[PDB]
């Protein structure tokens, strides 16, 4: 009950709430950026999170 | 401190290239007079048409083009006039150029050659390569009856430098160390390389072995002239058009230098 | 619409100087000079004819554009030399060498005619 | 800044987030 | 509407096409047998996607030889040739076997923009936009497909010895550097030719224009231009140097500068020409027409686009002379001179085959035969037979420095290869503006070269001056420098 | 449309070579003995007269 | 300026410099953060009417400031196509210069003190290297540590670590290149690269200068070098063709067997997948090791003169996948992912049997761009080409839609005076930027 | 206004804050620079020219 | 400063590097006029003292 | 007003006068051309 | 504000220098008295530049805060980074 995790933002908000969505949200940008190998400053992703 | 004592050293001269040696120079003198073959040699060319009529299928542009192209014996003709920058007369004066003229109809059935032949010029001296009395006439356009061609050209002096018609060359082969002794080409695959026709080795071998004291001698010329400046009298007026430019740079060299103080 | 006359590449125009001295303060004994309305016929042989003069420490030339017609020729020397002096004599010797390899030209083309 | 830009007035962005006055305490040339 | 396409119908194990046809189809233009008399005799079928389906094809009839393992054994049909399935801007590409697909389909694009001679009947034609090449070529390694395209008669290119290297660093990033001196002989040269038409019309009593020398004592809308190169009739004469801002028809209209005014055609901006030919007709409501054909000669120079046949783009970085051009132990000097880096990302072997092929065919010459599938045509045979003429066979050749003569220490690859000239010209997209004209409905600058139009500053910059906090320049650029 | 002066790469004249050319061609000879005879050695002059094209013939069949 | 204008470097202060052409001349190095090429690329130019706007595009957006981008920490331009392969071929091991050639290179630095240095080389006969001119060209006194793209692993584990055989491991000492081959891994647009510690450690007028001077002075001897591509480079040894002739004669074997034990149901399927989804895993795992393995045969064949090994190792333009298409084999085309689909009724093309799964049939493309394609392989390979340019073309207006939503989401939030990042209506989304009121363009990777 | 647009082209000669501008393009855009006795003078031959 | 005579005549160009090439004189002033080369597409600036008019 | 134009096939130098039909006195073509001008017409071999 | 207690950062954001140098220069360009030497300056900008580096310009920035309260920060109380 403590790793357990999904991409479905609105599950975890749902079930979360909104700082848990804004971590997940976070960790599925990063996850969709640095796919590629690519890297953005942790600062804008958190921005548009927040 | 000083200068070197080249060599010279001919090994073929005709009417249309002359394949010279030179020895015990500078790479930079060497490469500076193939440059001077091609762009600072003096040669008389058509600069100035006037079309009076002109029914043909080309138009006026590009038979003033074609006609800038058309080479002109200036032997001994270019060392006397004049550019007419410096020429102190206004039109085209006969010190500064060279009038040409062109009267041409098609009045037969058959399709009528314009070609360097009708360019009729006023000085004997400078006339059309393919005139001068094997080789055949330029061909300017091509007429059908009825059609009509008439100007009236100017050729002036110019070089390489204002425009490729005035080059004197149609190829400057210039080559040094053939069997690559200096190194200064590395042949991933020797073998697979053909060999100079001035190379001096045995097919066994690829590559004369690598010369740690060697530096760049032993250049070798074919300059093959268009027609109008004679292949010898190109390198003559070479090496005194360098020597030219070098005298007067020595010259707003000792002015600058007095005007110091 | 904007292609630049060809005769603008070899002459001057109204009151443009052919060549600058220039003293270089970096270190001593060193000068430019910028000469207008030249290429590297002039700046290659110029610098040869310099590296060959043992008092001559700097020798290089460039063209700041290819473009522009102009010509930079950087030259340093030994205290007791000059570079004005060797830039002098550089061109006098190519002058000489000039000269000498014009009169073995004209003995080798009548040696070939005459056979 | 949208409505600033509409308006072409000096965006609070940037070099428009503050306003500069005159020092008569140093203006003695 | 069903598309179709001819094939060699197949017996149990062979062709039905046999000699005796291609003996008859030689002498075609004596016996007058045609593709009609070969459809006719049972030997060729019109075949449809939907019945290839139930189609077993043979690419060549080397598949239907018997084989050590049996892969069909049962043909049916087989085709003509496989370079059949490309189609005109493709057939003319030299094997496009050898390049990256998305470099044929660029250049399939190209094609169709690269000048040469339209038509034969060009003087003819006034046609409002018009690219003649001064010396066309066919070329040197051809496509046995341009036959039937004309390609041979109506070329779009020329041939040029083009050398890939790194020369000063002015062909980088897709940009080539030209010959002056080649450029200075007619290479690449091309005319732009422009015709204006015009027609007087008498809608009605009320106003009727006229073509007739304008006058200002009588004219109202009469531009700062002269009109003195208008003939009396208004229109001008042929053979007349008219640069941008001048007149070429002289019309007028009749007023309810008193009683009439100027409505003058004046030419386009930045377009300098000459007029070819002038012409004069009436339309289909009898009033008078006519057609004004501007010639301009437009010199390949910095900026305009050039291309081969293998998506290879590139603007001419910049033009040196034969003096500062590279050359080999003898004097060829490159044409153009690109960017090796081009090669390796796109790998268009095909344009290297290319370079290769037609170094051969000019020392041999021939035409190199560049069809794609050609099993008797690969680079081994093209380099035993380079060999043959005194160069390497990899096409490598020594080069020298054309500012210090010194050889180049990597031997560069150099030959000749087809060029194309794109319509894509700089002088064509130019474009400068400070306080022209504006619109009506709002005091904004124009749209356009043709009407002197500004630059669009649109959102996107907007946001980019945001990130960077310039604020001054985000304010004079949409208030003060657009409509204060 | 008609045969250069000048070969764009080298300058040897050409526009002299291609009436001797298309006589030599109809005399049975084959396009490198032809460009053989006629002195084109380099690749760049044999490259002019082989891949021209004479389209001003075609354009003289059009009255003037 | 260049459309479409992504991020803020697309819109850079510029000085100008008036020449004759009508072209707009630019820097090769400040090509990439415009992501411009020259193959017919226009760019707009904005001149300011305004000593203030002038003063303001000077300090905020003029190129030199604009290096590196908060995006990512890391410089944006960098060093290009040519100066990269010629910078790569100028710091070996085996480069010498004479005086000659070295007082021509000297000539073009700006931050020259006019002093040559001493040869690395005075007996027999006076000779420079490389790495001493590039010494020169590095300004004040930087210190780096990086790794060229041929560095291998096993080498900073054993002997010689310090002391590279291939002249790998770049070390730059008191602004002195002491030993290492430069690449994009050390002049590119990759974090912690001599450019970014040059505006770091350094200013940014000393970073332009040695853009500048890079460019200049590599140029001009590459002048003397020279780099080229031909035949010559895209051909190998018989050998190497007979070692991939096996491989890919072995591959279709093998494909072969998987196709009989799939028809004659001897083959099971795994957990998660279906018995088709199988059989197409298999196969292409089959061809994808036959394409690496013919790949990896065709890089080692290479020579070091090799001009295609020259551009993949400096990372100028290409990679090995190139190579191994240009020489060896181009592989298997794939469309939306999968293998060529069957079009026709259960066949890809009417040359081929009805079911026929094998490697020719599907788009296995077995020939190299060298060797040429056949018909059917041309016709897949124009599949897998076609694929691409339709998602090129598809993803501009998704993508550009995204951009312009992001944008109008957060176009007036900011950093305020209090260090605090508000947004218009003056309510706090984050109590420092970045939660530590830092910016990105400082800040860099480290270890803990 | 006082803006302009044309193809692009390498220049290895420039520094990575220069831009070369045509001379028609530079002809035709113009700055509204404030006189001073520091360029009067500058400023009155341009007039003048 | 406008020499309205000049506006628009035919010149041909008697010194300096443009020597031999003729024009029509686009605009006029009191020292340098703006001649139309007929020649190239290019229009320059010259003194009109160089300039000789044409018929 | 003297207006020598040019006929497409006849090619004949009628004077056509303005406030006339565009027709062709000899032989009634259309489509009239006008001839070339007489002003000097000059061009630098370049 | 309590100009006794200003709470923003001591140093001149590169807005605030590019304000200042724009304003400044556009004060000289209009004829203002200059504050420092002009041995070879006459282009307005160099000489706010000049004038920057020798921190003798004659200007107050008025930072603005959230809470709508202001700070009159004068530029020779900043301290200049680039
Ligand atoms: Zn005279
Ligand atoms: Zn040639
Ligand atoms: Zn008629």
């Amino acid at each position: 009950p403590v790793r357990t995790t999904s991409n479905d933002i609105v599950e975890i908000f749902t079930v979360l709430g909104i700082e848990a969505v804004r971590k997940a949200l976070e960790r599925e940008l990063y996850h969709v950026i640095s796919f590629d190998g690519s890297y953005v400053n942790y600062r804008h992703l958190a921005l548009l999170c927040d | 401190p000083y200068a070197n004592q080249p060599t010279v050293r001919i090994t073929e001269l005709t009417d249309e290239n002359v394949k010279f040696i030179i020895e015990n120079t500078d790479l930079a003198v060497a490469n500076s007079i193939r440059r001077v073959f091609i762009a600072e040699v003096p040669i008389i060319a058509i600069d100035w048409v006037q079309i009076d009529a002109n029914s043909s299928v080309l138009h006026d542009e590009f038979i003033a083009h074609r006609l800038g192209l058309i080479p002109l014996t200036s032997d001994d003709i270019v060392d006397k006039l004049q550019y007419s920058r410096d020429c102190t007369c206004e039109e085209f004066c006969p010190e500064c150029s060279v009038e040409f003229t062109l009267d041409v109809r098609c009045n037969e059935d058959q399709t009528r050659h314009v070609t360097s032949r009708d360019l009729i010029s006023n000085s004997p001296r400078v006339i059309p390569v393919t005139s001068r009395n094997e080789q055949d006439d330029i061909l300017i356009v091509k007429l059908r009856k009825g059609q009509e061609l008439r100007l009236r050209a100017y050729a002036k002096k110019g070089f390489g430098k204002e425009h490729a018609k005035w080059n004197p060359t149609a190829g400057v082969a210039f080559e040094y160390d053939p069997d690559n002794a200096l190194r200064h080409t590395v042949y991933p695959k020797p073998e697979e390389w053909p060999k100079s026709e001035y190379s001096e080795l045995d097919e066994d071998e690829s590559q004369a072995p690598y010369d740690p004291n060697g530096k760049p001698e032993r250049f070798y010329y074919n300059v093959e002239s268009c027609g109008s400046l004679r292949p010898e009298t190109i390198v003559l007026s070479a090496l005194s058009g360098l020597k030219k430019k070098l005298s007067d740079l020595q010259t707003q060299l000792s002015h600058e230098i007095q005007s110091d103080v | 619409m904007n292609a630049p006359p060809a005769f603008e590449s070899f002459l001057l125009f109204e009151g443009e100087k052919k060549i600058t001295i220039n003293k270089d303060t970096k270190v001593p004994n060193a000068c430019l000079f910028t000469i207008n309305k030249e290429d590297h016929t002039l700046g290659n042989i110029i610098k040869s004819q310099l590296l060959k003069d043992p008092q001559v420490l700097f020798a290089g030339y460039k063209v700041p554009h290819p473009l522009e017609h102009k010509i930079i020729i950087r030259v340093q020397t030994t205290p007791d030399y000059s570079p004005q002096e060797a830039f002098t004599n550089a061109i006098t010797d190519l002058i000489s060498e000039l000269s000498l390899l014009e009169e073995r030209f004209r003995v080798a083309i009548k040696d070939k005619q005459e056979g | 800044v949208s409505e600033n830009i509409m308006l072409g007035q000096l965006a609070p962005a940037g070099t428009g987030c503050f306003d500069l006055l005159l020092d008569a305490e140093k203006c003695k040339y | 509407g069903r598309i179709c396409r001819p094939l060699l119908i197949v017996e149990k194990q062979k062709l039905l096409l046999k000699k005796r046809h291609i003996d008859q189809l030689k002498e075609r233009e004596y016996n007058n047998y045609s593709w009609q008399d070969l459809v006719a005799s049972g030997v060729v079928e019109y075949i449809d996607t939907l019945e290839e389906e139930t189609v077993m094809l043979a690419m060549t009839p080397d598949d239907l030889q018997e084989k050590e393992v049996a892969y069909c054994s049962t043909y049916t049909h087989c085709e003509i040739h496989p370079s059949m399935i490309l189609g005109v801007c493709a057939s003319i590409i030299p094997f496009p076997d050898h390049n990256q697909s998305p470099r044929n389909t660029y250049q399939s694009a190209m094609g169709k923009q690269a000048m040469g001679v339209y038509i034969t009947n060009f003087h003819v034609r006034m046609d409002t936009l018009a690219h003649v090449l001064y010396y066309p070529q066919k070329p040197l390694v051809t496509t046995r497909s341009m036959e039937y395209l004309r390609f041979r008669e109506l070329p779009a290119g020329i041939n040029s010895i083009v050398a890939i290297a790194s020369y000063t660093g002015y062909n980088q990033e897709d940009s080539v550097i030209m010959n002056r001196s080649a450029v200075d002989r007619g290479f690449f040269r091309s005319v732009f030719y422009r015709s204006y038409k015009e027609q007087e019309s008498k809608k009605g009593f009320d106003q009727e224009e006229v073509f007739e020398k304008p006058t200002r004592e009588t004219c109202q809308g009469m531009r700062h231009a002269i009109y003195d190169k208008l003939d009396d009739d208004g229109l001008i004469a042929p053979g007349v140097r008219v640069s941008g801002d001048d007149v070429i028809i002289g019309k007028t209209v009749t007023l309810p500068r008193y009683t009439k005014r100027d409505c003058s055609t004046f030419l386009r901006t930045s377009e300098t020409g000459i007029v070819d030919q002038v012409m004069v007709t009436l339309n289909q409501e009898g009033y008078k027409f006519c057609k004004i054909r501007v010639r301009s000669v437009r010199i390949p120079q910095i900026g305009d686009k050039f291309a081969s046949r293998h998506g290879q783009k590139g603007t001419c970085g910049i033009q040196y002379r034969q003096e500062d051009m590279p050359f080999t132990c003898e004097g060829i000097t490159p044409d153009i001179i690109i960017n090796p880096h081009a090669i390796p990302s796109r790998m268009t072997i095909g344009h290297l085959i290319e370079c290769l092929q037609g170094k051969v065919s000019a020392n041999k010459g021939e035409i190199g035969d560049a069809t794609p599938f050609n099993d008797a045509v690969n680079v081994q045979k093209i380099s035993n037979l380079l060999s043959d003429y005194g160069y390497h066979l990899r096409g490598n050749e020594v080069l020298y420095n054309g500012f210090t003569g010194r050889k180049i220490t990597s031997q560069i690859f150099i030959g000749p290869t087809y060029y194309q000239r794109l319509k894509h010209m700089v002088d064509d997209k130019i474009h400068s503006r400070a306080r022209g004209p504006i619109q009506i409905l709002n005091r904004q600058p124009m749209e356009g070269r043709s009407r002197d139009g500004g630059l669009r500053f649109g959102e996107m910059e907007r946001d980019c001056q945001i990130a960077h906090g310039a604020a001054q320049f985000l304010r004079e650029r949409l208030f003060e420098a657009s409509d204060p | 449309m008609i045969i250069p002066v000048r070969c764009f790469t080298c300058g040897k004249i050409v526009g002299n070579k291609w009436e001797a050319y298309l006589g030599l061609l109809q005399a049975e000879y084959t396009e490198g003995d032809a460009l053989d005879a006629l002195g084109l050695k380099r690749y760049c002059c044999r490259r002019m007269l082989l891949a021209h094209v004479d389209l001003i013939e075609k354009l003289l069949n059009y009255a003037p | 300026n260049r459309q479409p204008t992504l991020h803020k470097m697309s819109m850079m202060g510029h000085r100008v410099r008036i020449l004759p052409w009508s072209t707009f001349r630019l820097n090769l190095s400040v090509t990439t953060p415009y992501n411009a090429d020259f193959d017919g690329d226009e760019m707009n130019l904005h001149l300011p009417q305004s000593l203030e706007t002038r003063a303001e595009i000077q300090e905020l957006a003029m190129v030199p400031r604009m290096i590196v981008t908060p995006q990512s920490n890391r410089p944006v331009m960098g060093i290009v196509q040519d100066t990269l392969t010629a910078v790569r071929k100028f710091t070996k091991r085996d480069v010498f210069l004479e005086r000659g050639e070295v007082m021509n290179l000297l000539m073009f630095l700006s931050t020259w003190d006019g002093k040559v240095p001493q040869p690395a080389i005075l007996k027999p006969r006076p000779l420079w290297t490389g790495k001493q001119i590039f010494s020169l060209i590095i300004p004040g006194h930087i210190n780096c540590i990086r790794t060229h793209s041929t560095h291998p692993d096993d080498e900073d584990s054993g002997p010689y670590k310090h002391i590279s055989p291939g002249d790998t491991k770049v070390v730059v000492e008191n602004g002195e290149l002491i030993m290492g081959i430069l690449c994009k891994k050390s002049l590119g647009t990759s974090a912690g690269s001599l450019v970014h510690i040059s505006y770091l450690e350094m200013g940014h007028d000393i970073t332009r200068l040695f853009y500048s001077n890079i460019q200049t002075v590599i140029n001009n001897w590459l002048l003397i070098e020279g780099h080229t591509i031909g035949i010559g480079d895209s051909i190998a040894d018989s050998k190497t063709y007979q070692d991939i002739q096996n491989t890919i004669k072995k591959a279709k074997q093998d494909v072969i067997e998987v196709i009989e034990k799939a028809h004659n149901n001897e083959l099971e399927p795994t957990p998660g997948n279906t018995l088709r989804q199988t059989f197409e895993n298999q196969v292409n795992r089959i061809l994808n090791d036959a394409r690496d393995k013919t790949g990896s045969s065709a890089q080692k064949s290479l020579s070091e003169y090799n001009n295609f090994k020259s551009m993949v190792v400096s990372g100028a333009k290409g990679s090995k996948i190139n190579i191994s298409q240009v020489i060896a084999v181009v592989g298997q085309q794939n469309v939306e992912g999968k293998r060529i689909p069957f079009g026709f009724k259960h066949r890809t093309l009417p040359h081929f049997i009805k079911d026929d799964y094998g490697p020719e049939s599907r788009g296995f493309v077995e020939n190299s761009y060298l060797a040429g394609l056949t018909p059917t392989e041309f016709f897949f390979h124009a599949m897998g080409g076609r694929e691409g340019l339709i998602d090129t073309a598809v993803k501009t207006a998704e993508t550009g839609y995204i951009q312009r939503r992001l944008i109008k989401s957060m176009e007036s939030v900011m950093v305020k005076y209090d260090a605090t990042v508000r947004n218009s209506i003056n309510q706090v989304v984050q109590l420092r930027y970045g939660e530590d009121g830092l910016a990105g363009e400082s800040v860099e990777f480290q270890n803990l | 206004d006082f803006s302009a647009r044309t193809v692009i082209t390498p220049d290895p000669n420039l520094s990575i804050d220069q831009v070369g501008v045509p001379r028609s393009i530079a002809a035709n855009m113009t700055f509204a620079e404030i006189v001073t006795p520091f360029n009067i003078d500058r400023l009155q031959e341009l007039v003048r020219r | 400063r406008r020499d309205n005579e000049l506006i628009g005549q035919t010149v041909r160009i008697s010194q300096g590097p443009y020597k031999g090439y003729i024009g029509v004189v686009k605009d006029a002033t009191e020292s340098t006029a703006r001649v139309e080369l007929h020649s190239t597409c290019q229009t320059i600036s010259v003194d009109r003292q160089r300039l000789t008019t044409v018929g | 007003q003297p207006m020598i134009y040019i006929c497409g096939e006849c090619h004949t130098e009628n004077e056509i006068k303005s406030r006339d039909p565009i027709r062709c006195r000899e032989c009634g073509y259309r489509i009239m051309y006008k001839k070339r001008t007489k002003r000097l017409v000059v061009f630098d071999a370049r | 504000q309590a100009n006794q207690k200003r709470i923003t950062t001591p140093y001149m954001t590169k807005y605030e220098r590019a304000r200042v140098l724009g304003t400044r220069a556009l004060q000289i360009a209009m004829c203002a008295p200059v504050m420092v030497e002009l041995e070879g300056e006459t282009d307005p900008l160099l000489i706010a530049m000049k004038e920057l580096k020798a921190r003798k310009i004659p200007i107050i920035i008025r930072r603005y805060l959230p809470d709508g309260s202001y700070e009159d920060w004068g530029v020779d109380e900043l301290i200049i980074s680039d």
